[PDB]
Order: C-alpha cells, then sequence, then structure tokens
C-alpha cells in the first residue's frame, strides 16, 4: 500500500492528503430550464383547444 | 362620411336613378330614416364609397404609430404585484365558498327553473375561473420576463 496507495512513511507519521472537490456552484443554473418549463405551461393551456 | 349626387327632372314621374345590372346596389348603406325624410331619394341618390387601400402606406402607419421596443420585459417589478396576487385570492376564498354553497345544494327544484329564479350575476362558472386566468396570465408573464433577464445579462 505504499506502491498501490500513498501513504509515505515520515518522521514516524503516515501522510493521506485531503480528497474533498472544491463543489463549484452557481444555483442559477437552471435559468434557462426553468424558462422552459413555463413555456410548456401555457403553451399546453393555450393552443390545444 | 357619404357622398351624394343630385338628379334632375326630367324623369320625375319615372324611376329616378336608373340602375341595372349589377348586385352591389343593395349594400353600403340603407337609406336611413334621419336622411331620408328630406330630399331622399326623390332628389338626388345615393353612391357607394369604398377605399383604395394601399400598400408601402398601411405597415408603416400601422408599425410606426403603436411600437414600444423595451416595454416588452420590464418588470412593475414585485411590491405592486404581490400586492395584487396578495388581494384577488382573498375573495377567490369567499368566491369559492360561494361555489361550494350551489354545489352542496343540489336539489331536484326542476334545476333549470331553479337557477333562474337564483340569478344573481354572480358564480355558477362565470364569477369563476375568469379571475384564475388572469391570476395564471399575471405571474407567467411576471416569472418569465424574471427568468429571461436573468439569462440575458451576464
Amino acid at each position: 500500500y505504499a506502491k498501490k496507495r500513498g501513504w509515505v512513511l515520515g518522521p514516524n507519521n503516515y501522510y493521506s492528503f485531503a480528497s474533498q472537490q472544491q463543489k463549484p456552484e452557481d444555483t442559477t443554473i437552471p435559468s434557462t430550464e426553468l424558462a422552459k418549463q413555463v413555456i410548456e405551461y401555457a403553451r399546453q393551456l393555450e393552443m390545444i383547444v | 362620411i357619404d357622398a351624394f349626387r343630385l338628379i334632375n327632372a326630367n324623369m320625375m314621374v319615372l324611376g329616378h336613378e336608373p340602375r341595372q345590372t349589377t348586385s352591389n346596389l343593395g349594400h353600403l348603406n340603407k337609406p336611413s330614416i334621419q336622411a331620408l325624410i328630406h330630399g331622399l331619394n326623390r332628389h338626388y341618390y345615393s353612391i357607394t364609397i369604398n377605399y383604395r387601400k394601399n400598400e408601402l402606406e398601411q405597415k408603416m402607419l400601422l408599425n410606426l404609430h403603436k411600437k414600444s421596443w423595451m416595454e416588452g420585459l420590464t418588470l412593475q417589478d414585485y411590491s405592486e404585484h404581490c400586492k395584487h396576487n396578495e388581494s384577488v385570492v382573498k375573495e377567490m376564498l369567499e368566491l369559492a365558498k360561494n361555489y361550494n354553497k350551489a354545489v352542496e345544494e343540489e336539489d331536484k327544484m326542476t334545476p333549470e327553473q331553479l337557477a333562474i329564479k337564483n340569478v344573481g350575476k354572480q358564480d355558477p362558472k362565470r364569477h369563476l375561473e375568469e379571475h384564475v386566468d388572469v391570476l395564471m396570465t399575471s405571474n407567467i408573464v411576471q416569472c418569465l420576463a424574471a427568468m429571461l433577464d436573468t439569462v440575458v445579462f451576464k
């Protein structure tokens, strides 16, 4: 597990780094598809009589 | 607007307006009684008027007289708009309570005659979803304008 994994023995101390990501967010990402959903609301209110 | 044209005295004991093989005479006006009490029809005659409607004028009068560019994506935003959404639901609640009252009534008092003796310019379907359609159209145009403006600008 020194060669397969990491785990380098330092001054009688192993080391395993942080595998945590950054989580890129905007949270206004669905602005296109939410604008899509409201279109087929009125498209299914009108146009099909 | 109407245009007229005088007749002679040579056919005065005969039928004036000597009209012939056509069928576009019965239109454009019948002789009105505020006009035939005077010299119509034994003094002049009435004539037909249509309009020389042309292109190169019609659209440049239409699009240039009624037009607004940036109005289509304004907001009138929210403090005037959430108050309107606040108001309409409240009487629509009582409109729903009045809609409950006729449905739970449901008596065989000859219900087409029971409805005509209970006319009040009111609930059954007229004072119904008409408001709901206005609540639908107002919020959709408000929210579609809100979502497109987040998309376009940066």
